[PDB]
């Protein structure tokens, strides 16, 4: 595996170079269903370039399909939601979803339990703002929720070997933000506090994951919005 | 089967 | 708060004051006339953790910096946190148990008994694969105690600001105090951070487990299966 | 609310 092999500079230069671009919504052709419409179109789109993102992440082509596909059905929503945070940072009480599609809770609440969902990432981009996160930050954080949302939940010597070649890269991830925040110029003890600040709000991403998994299952029981194929198996991949 | 195996197989 | 003992306190004394706070071991009830079935093992769980949270109560009250909150903060990182913490210490004590989870000594269950509650096999294979792993990483008793306080601490802190900064300044300090735990443990400087950074990861998964077990306590309670202590119908509505 | 005042005692 070359991603061991990688220096900090060569782990962040991978990763800045593997970002997504930030996509555009289908504008001014607002119901409910109207805004569910464009928000299912916009993941949709977004997660074609996940995948080939996740390509690009140091370590994460040495897995088996099985764990790729595995890590993916995991994470997606997770990271969904800290790009969405990441890109509205500069946009305080705004979620940004694209430059085009720019809401807050006045649309949030009409949608059954999304301005709820709608507070969290405001809190957590508001908290991004005043931690002041860096972009070689964010795609460390970004590559952390992919190998790791989905770690725990492998299923032999072999599959024990490919578990431990995932903490292994998340060590090499750690060891990356360290040097990001020693290069910055935090003391020792400013760069323990930051990385685990960093860290927890992974638990809260995972969180707000977990409420809105719960609501787009739901909606796909009421079939009135349509998901295309590729959203409903990854729906499929939490209920089951 | 899976789109999501077709796609990151390809 | 500004003039709390949590901020004066150094890193022997944090662990010393969250050790001699640790909640007690309770034992299960043991009637032999209940036959094994859904019904009858559900009522068992349920009164196990209603009496444990009358525990942690207090527990929470010793843990350094939470008396310093106001009564609805306190209310709301208890509600948000109860489950986490009521499974971290059972991955805790499961630990010298290898594929069973010790709810009480009195009580050790593994992977197959909980297959007559749909779901629950799903999350006990999460919680023993969590308490596989703490048994791999040698987790050590001053380091579950930090683990647990930050879990009360940080998991309800971004949905409800002095009392805000006041909370991650006393999750700083356990920064410290685990670093400083790694230490004088003997771990390099390197393998402190990574260590850190295993330790906060795992607490998104165990926050993963209790949004999914907090969503089947719910469907138990609407499908009348066991009588729910009124502590616990509260603690429940706090999440839906 | 029975957290109020298992908190306070
Ligand atoms: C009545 C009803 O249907 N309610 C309800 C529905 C969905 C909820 O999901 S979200 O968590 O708000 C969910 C998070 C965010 O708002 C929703 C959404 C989404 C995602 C996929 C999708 O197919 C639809 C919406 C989002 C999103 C989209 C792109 C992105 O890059 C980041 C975030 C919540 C509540
Ligand atoms: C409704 C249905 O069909 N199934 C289903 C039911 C419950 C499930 O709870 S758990 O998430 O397994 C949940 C985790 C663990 O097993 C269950 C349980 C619990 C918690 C509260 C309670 O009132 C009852 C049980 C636990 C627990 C108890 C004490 C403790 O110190 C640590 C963990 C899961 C699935």
């Amino acid at each position: 595996s070359l991603a061991l092999s990688l220096t900090a500079d060569q782990m962040v230069s991978a990763l800045l170079d593997a970002e997504p671009p930030i996509l555009y919504s289908e504008y001014d052709p607002f119901s409910e269903a109207s805004m569910m419409g464009l928000l299912t179109n916009l993941a949709d789109r977004e997660l074609v370039h996940m995948i080939n993102w996740a390509k690009r992440v140091p370590g994460f082509v040495d897995l088996t399909l099985h764990d790729q596909v595995h890590l993916l059905e995991c994470a997606w929503l997770e990271i969904l939601m800290i790009g969405l945070v990441w890109r509205s940072m500069e946009h305080p009480g705004k979620l940004l979803f694209a430059p085009n599609l720019l809401l807050d809770r006045n649309q949030g609440k009409c949608v059954e339990g999304m301005v709820e969902i709608f507070d969290m990432l405001l809190a957590t981009s508001s908290r991004f703002r005043m931690m002041n996160l860096q972009g070689e930050e964010f795609v460390c954080l970004k590559s952390i929720i992919l190998l790791n949302s989905g770690v725990y939940t492998f299923l032999t010597l072999k599959s024990l070997e490919e578990k431990d070649h995932i903490h292994r890269v998340l060590d090499k991830i750690t060891d990356t933000l360290i040097h990001l925040m020693a290069k910055a110029g935090l003391t020792l003890q400013q760069q323990h506090q930051r990385l685990a600040q960093l860290l927890l709000i992974l638990s809260h991403i995972r969180h707000m994951s977990n409420k809105g998994m719960e609501h787009l299952y739901s909606m796909k029981c009421k079939n009135v919005v349509p998901l295309s194929d590729l959203l409903l198996e990854m729906l499929d991949a939490h209920r089951l | 089967h899976k789109i999501l195996h077709r796609l990151l197989q390809d």
